[PDB]
């Protein structure tokens, strides 16, 4: 019924601009992966802990590809766009990835 | 694949 | 790419418990309706402005039924459950309903 | 629809 978080971490969410060929900010935010038991669903929701506005609300899908580029930088391709998270700490990155991969395992 | 990260 | 809010209001999100035959809390929260231009998607996202946890992340679908029970109480049936928002003020109720109905219009 | 709380 409600949204149940399975992890939380600080990161700067960015989108890879294939054209400008650069990595651009989507706008640190708080990143959480929520799960809906009443729908067996998982989402990546990033909120601006400043003005508390949601910057990202992404559904981790069935065939998603999560890549841990660096100890503090991870990305994932949906099938038509790539997202990356510049973490605030290796620790928070380690935490977010275990959840992510775990959520993806369930996703399958 | 995924591009090279920033830096 | 990002989440773009089309409205914000304070309300107490509750689920109608058909069994207990009573209206029960889903856990005031901050309610926002975000839109994804890069997906033509609308969502009702409720955050606990206390511990900033998301209480609801609902996709307003194509055939949703929004009902404004009272000037400060509105509900909506998905097709297998009904949700309602106890607003903090008529004004915020008026604001959220205009967005909602608008988002639903687009939805069709 | 049920009656408001």
């Amino acid at each position: 019924m409600s949204e149940q978080s399975i992890c939380q971490a600080r990161a700067s969410v960015m989108v890879y601009d294939d054209t400008s060929k650069k990595w651009v900010p989507i706008k640190f935010s708080r990143i959480n992966i929520y799960h809906n038991t009443a729908s067996s669903t998982f989402r990546v929701v990033g909120v601006k802990l400043q003005d508390q506005q949601v910057v990202i609300n992404y559904s981790i899908v069935k065939g998603l590809k999560y890549n841990q580029a660096t100890p503090t930088f991870h990305q994932w391709r949906d099938a038509r766009q790539v997202y990356g998270l510049n973490f605030a700490s290796k620790e928070e990155a380690t935490t977010f990835s275990n959840a992510m991969l775990f959520a993806l395992n369930i996703m399958n | 694949e995924f591009p090279p990260p920033p830096t």
